[PDB]
């Protein structure tokens, strides 16, 4: 009898992807075939920020586009100024462990967390004048992979459980948690509206959730390796997935298909951290293969090269006005380009 | 040039570089240990001697050397995906046991995550202190039961000395990197005060080696 | 034996979905890049005049 | 002859390629790498900058001189290449010492370095050690102890006046940089020899104790006849050979190369960025 | 957040004294700290300040050599020695902490305040010294540099303090727009280089008092005559 239900779910599996390929489409190359490619990009260094002492592993802009926090192994979260290079919070952590840093769209709070299975939030704005602990969220039972500050009082986790959680800061309670995804739920992307959201595990699969609503609305199946990087494009009606199997692939939510694949025959190493631009006309990829590539989205060639870096770019943001784009490695240098 | 107020911003920035310095000298110093083991190696055992949900930490202090110990058994989610995290810690500490040489198989188990974790791409210059617990029992276990279950290309002598000798050299005979890194073995005793102290010995090898490279004047 | 009818019950539930074609959504994909064009710092050049970096 | 006239013109254009080569390189390396700026390396560029020194103004000119029988230039200009050449010699021969004390308050008294070798701390040293060489070599100007030998063929030190200022050269430029390089290498070696006995029940000996020993058999030969040309050199003179003098003085100008090879090519740390920067360019 | 200060009374001229201000609700390691006076019938003056750590120290022009000023973070204590007191340093002393970086609210708080009972400036004017205020009416406070306060980086260091009868004053406004924590929002800052205005919106009670603007550009900060406002 449970193998009527293994048919009944293949056979649904079967026609979605029937669904899927016979929309009597057509590919997106074809469709931006007649567009002016954007040329070489060339980008230099303008600030780099030198401070840590471990390999950092993540770092997010402020929503002014001048503030950024960075985290590292070194067990500190260290805010700069971008605009001149200066240090404005050091935050100790409890555990060094942390692969997670969060800013919070109206700036009172940030976030951290990694192999301790928890991301605390940290209050800046404080009348005593320092950086003091408001919350621990705790009830994950793996190593938190990502959370992001949904609002000023809801934070979105996900985790190496195979599961997402959406938080509540005033009492540190499970609002709603997500379920789905067969592996080590790697990477978490928001919305710009903050009313969906899309998670990419180890299963080679990517997951859109509604927070809302709290169950899983589609699924993309097209990597091969662990997606590591995910992040959505502007007009949020698709997003990007970074793997290890060193291809990027671009996915439509309006279509619930592939649209495009940046793969290039001499890089054979997975992708860290990828991001779009203002306009999503440049997608940066940040390879494992010490440098930074820049994809014309649109024409999925190669623009630019961001290389500079000693070690393995881990992390890597865009500011929201698309001023510049930050770019951090295992090398603990932060580097600015515009 | 500068006003007043980014000035003062400049003198905090400053200060906080000064204290970031003084606890970047201060963890440089740390002597970080990884535990690992497969199952029912009894390295809780190990971690209580040394110390009289989530990845747990022990710290302790020994000759005026503090240890950060990390157990991560509690972690079953994938190594592959966050044992990068660890580059960088001074040492390794497996403890296969010995007493598990029959029941399930098992010590093929350890021997595959010593293969796993040793050839690895994050750990090249990273010694490994392996630690075989257990010892003081399986002397009786092979009085009955041979060693002929664990291994075909043994059939020597069930004894202590020829046994452990076996077991040491089939571990060993594991890394292939044998220039790298080197495998101190300890073969752990009935509560026995050098447990620590072989630790200490080992970790100021591996000490006095990263110096060295950092030096240059290896 | 449970997980295998959730599953079900979410492959039935994502099958009902609007899917529009692909070369639509390209080009509805590709009209918001060329609309915020001039809003891309990284993409056109930008004088230094306005440039905080 | 023609044959050992081309012979030392030979191993000074050696000794300028190798000391030119590895001290840009290791100053490229210490700029370029973020890594390598660490309090350890400065008494190591101090080294490097040292060798640049003599490489630049004395060496060509001492090649310049060589292929005639005589001399070009004249006053003034002798008597600063002699000046510069031998503050680039004390100060090479100070900071071998600098670069031999700091790795032994690095690895057998681990605990102090952080506080005896801090940032500003190693800035103060490498100026106090070369201050200490501008005030060794200052007494050139009033003593006038620089003259260009037609023995030698170079603008040198001469032993025959103020037989005590080299007696004092000598016993503070050999006889103890020496001492300092012999106790903290042996000493690291006996120390990396003791902790390996604690657990377990030999071409490390020449690989960190040897090479670093080197400038003391170089230099032995010239300051060999310093302690016998300091003999009121009235009297002592006609018995010194030029066949050996000769050897001497240049196999202590080799060292300048000599020591930019071994605190180069020795030091994986920076082999590895030297690969890295001849590839990049 | 508490600044309790003691040693103000009275001193002969030529006499020696020591104010001392015990913190207690913050962190007083990173916090800079100013001692800043008032005449008994006169307005604000700035007097001194130390930076975080001790760092930098500045004093006013009429009070440097004499005056020295100390930090002592062990205890939280912030000292300032006065010696040769003439017969101008009669006043009400305050002091007030400063933390400096992107987005902070210098001068956020005030110390309650001591008394002492002795026996190239940026000049700043406040056209109105006092001004009748209905208590149901919006009413401006005009302010007026010499130089320019708008600098190079877009910042304009202009702040605006509310000093009640009987109270230490508090911060309403700083860099010229931004509300400071806790300030209804009746308050407001506009104008442009060497011309600045605050505006109260909807006036009602516990708005009364001496409103003072101060510069920031460089030191020495220096405030207005303060503009009284009545019922
Ligand atoms: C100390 C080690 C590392 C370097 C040794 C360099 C030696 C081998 C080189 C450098 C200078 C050279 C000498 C230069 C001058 C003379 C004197 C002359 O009448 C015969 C040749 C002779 C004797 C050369 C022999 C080889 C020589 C001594
Ligand atoms: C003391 O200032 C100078 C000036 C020129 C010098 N040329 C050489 I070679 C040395 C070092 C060796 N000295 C002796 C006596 O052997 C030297 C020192």
């Amino acid at each position: 009898e449970l193998d009527q239900l293994r048919q009944e779910a293949e056979q649904l599996k079967n026609q979605i992807r029937d669904a899927r390929k016979a929309c009597a489409d057509a590919t997106l190359s074809q469709i931006t075939n007649n567009i002016d490619p954007v040329g070489r990009i060339q980008m230099r260094t303008r600030r780099t920020l030198r401070g840590h002492l471990a390999k950092i592993y993540a770092m997010h802009w402020g929503t002014d586009s001048r503030l950024l926090v960075s985290a590292s192994q070194d067990g500190k979260l260290i805010i700069w100024d971008s605009y001149t290079t200066n240090k404005v919070h050091a935050i100790p952590l409890r555990s060094s462990w942390v692969m997670t840093c969060a800013y919070a769209p109206s700036g009172n709070y940030v976030a951290c967390g990694g192999l301790d299975n928890i991301c605390s939030i940290y209050n800046l704005k404080t009348r005593e004048g320092n950086v003091r602990v408001s919350r621990e969220l705790a009830g994950h039972t793996g190593y938190l992979s990502c959370c992001r500050f949904l609002d000023d009082n809801q934070i979105v986790t996900s985790s190496g459980d195979t599961t997402c959680a959406l938080w509540d800061i005033e009492t540190g309670q499970q609002t709603t948690t997500f379920t789905g995804h067969t592996g080590d739920v790697m990477s978490l992307s928001l919305a710009p509206d903050t009313r969906l959201f899309v998670s990419g595990a180890c299963d080679a699969s990517a997951k859109l959730w509604d927070v809302r609503e709290g169950m899983c609305r589609q699924t993309f199946t097209g990597h091969e390796s662990d997606i590591n990087a995910i992040c959505f494009f502007p007009n949020g009606n698709a997003f990007a997935t970074g793997s290890d199997d060193a291809t990027c692939r671009l996915f439509d939510l309006r279509a619930d298909q592939e649209l495009m694949t940046y793969s290039h025959d001499n890089i054979i190493c997975g992708i860290t951290s990828v991001s779009f631009s203002k306009s999503g006309r440049l997608l940066l990829a940040g390879y494992d293969d010490f440098n930074c590539n820049v994809w014309d989205a649109l024409k999925a060639d190669r623009a630019g090269v961001l290389a500079g870096h000693d070690n393995r770019v881990s992390c890597l943001g865009v500011t929201d006005d698309g001023m510049a784009v930050a770019t951090g490695s295992w090398d603990s240098f932060l580097k600015i380009w515009n | 040039t500068l006003s007043a107020e980014d000035k003062a911003a400049v003198e905090r920035s400053k200060m906080i570089d000064r204290n970031l310095r003084e606890d970047g000298e201060k963890a440089a110093r740390e002597v970080k240990l990884l535990l690992l083991g497969a199952g029912e190696s009894g390295k809780s055992t190990i971690v209580k001697q040394m110390k009289i949900t989530g990845i747990v930490e022990t710290h302790f202090t020994f000759k005026d050397l503090h240890f950060k110990m990390f157990d991560v058994g509690g972690q079953r989610s994938e190594r592959k995906k966050w044992i990068h995290c660890f580059e960088g810690v001074t040492a390794i500490i497996f403890c296969v046991a010995l007493s598990d040489y029959d029941l399930v198989n098992r010590m093929h188990e350890s021997m595959k995550l010593f293969d796993s974790i040793c050839n690895n791409k994050w750990f090249t210059d990273t010694s490994i202190i392996l630690f075989l617990n257990k010892k003081d029992l399986f002397e009786e276990k092979i009085k009955k039961s041979p060693l002929t279950i664990c291994y075909p290309e043994y059939a020597g002598s069930n004894t202590y000395e020829e046994a452990a000798a076996y077991i040491q050299c089939q571990f060993e005979d594991l890394n292939k990197r044998k220039d790298t890194k080197e495998i101190y073995t300890h073969f752990t005793c009935a509560t026995d005060t050098k447990n620590v102290q072989f630790v200490f010995d080992a970790v100021t090898d591996v000490i006095i080696k990263n110096n060295l490279k950092d030096c240059g004047l290896f | 034996i449970a997980q295998a009818r959730k599953l079900v019950e979410q492959l039935k539930m994502e099958a009902n979905i609007d899917r529009i074609k692909v070369s639509k959504a390209a080009a509805d994909l590709m009209a918001y890049c060329e609309a915020h064009a001039k809003e891309d710092p990284l993409l056109t050049p930008v004088p230094a005049s306005e440039n905080p970096f | 002859p023609s044959w050992l006239a081309s012979a030392l013109a030979c191993v000074l254009i050696f000794t300028i390629v190798v000391d030119i080569l590895g001290n840009l390189l290791v100053i490229l390396s210490v700029y370029r790498n973020k890594k390598l700026r660490n309090a350890g390396n400065i008494f190591v560029v101090s080294l490097a900058v040292a060798d640049l020194v003599v490489a630049i103004y004395p060496y060509p000119l001492v090649l310049m001189s060589i292929f005639n029988n005589g001399w070009n230039l004249g006053y003034l200009h002798c008597q600063v290449s002699g000046f510069l050449m031998g503050l680039s010699v004390i100060g090479s021969i100070f900071n071998i010492t600098g670069i031999a004390i700091n790795r032994y308050c690095y690895i057998c008294h681990s605990l102090k370095y952080d506080k005896l070798y801090s940032s500003k701390n190693s800035l103060c040293y490498v100026l106090l050690i070369w201050l200490l060489t501008l005030a060794a070599v200052l007494p050139n100007l009033r003593a006038g102890t620089l003259q260009y030998d037609p023995r030698i063929y170079s603008c040198t030190f001469a032993q025959s006046v103020s037989s005590a200022y080299t007696i004092a050269v000598v016993v503070f430029h050999f006889l103890v940089p020496m001492i300092i390089v012999i106790f903290c290498y042996l000493r690291i070696w006996i120390l990396v020899l003791q902790v390996r006995q604690r657990v377990k029940p030999f071409r490390n000996f020449v690989t960190m104790f040897v090479v670093f020993v080197l400038f003391a058999i170089c230099w032995a030969p010239l300051n060999f006849i310093g302690l016998a040309v300091a003999s009121d050199p009235a009297s002592m003179v006609p018995r010194i050979p030029e066949w050996l003098f000769v050897a001497s003085y240049y196999m202590a100008y080799f060292n300048s190369c000599l020591n930019a090879i071994i605190y180069g090519l020795l030091n994986q740390n920076f082999r590895k960025e030297y690969r890295r920067i001849i590839v990049s360019l | 957040v508490q600044l309790v200060e003691s040693g103000g009374g009275l001193v002969q001229p030529g006499g020696s004294r020591k104010l001392s201000c015990s913190a207690s609700g913050f962190a007083f390691s990173s916090f800079g700290m100013h001692w800043v006076r008032q005449a008994p019938e006169k307005g604000l003056e700035w007097v001194a300040y130390i930076s975080s750590g001790s760092g930098t120290i500045y004093y006013a022009d009429t009070v440097k050599g004499r005056f020295t000023i100390s930090r002592d973070d062990p205890k939280n204590t912030l000292f300032l020695q006065m010696t040769s007191l003439r017969s101008e340093d009669t006043a009400m002393y305050y002091c007030v902490r400063s933390i400096y970086y992107y987005g902070s609210s210098p001068f956020d708080f005030w110390g309650q305040g001591t008394t002492l009972t002795v026996s190239s400036d940026i000049v700043m004017t406040q056209a109105t010294s006092s001004v009748p205020v209905t208590p149901g009416e919006s009413v401006s406070i005009s302010c007026r540099s010499s130089k320019s306060l708008l600098h190079s980086n877009g910042n304009t260091y202009l702040y605006w303090f509310l000093q009640r009868p009987g109270q230490s004053p508090q911060l309403l406004i700083y860099r010229m727009s931004n509300l400071a924590s806790g300030v209804p929002d009746r308050f407001s800052g506009s104008g442009s280089g060497t011309a600045f205005t605050l505006t109260i919106s909807r006036l009602e009670a516990e708005d009364v008092g001496v409103y003072y603007c101060m510069q920031h550009l460089e030191y020495p900060l220096t405030f207005g005559a303060g503009t009284k406002l009545e019922l």
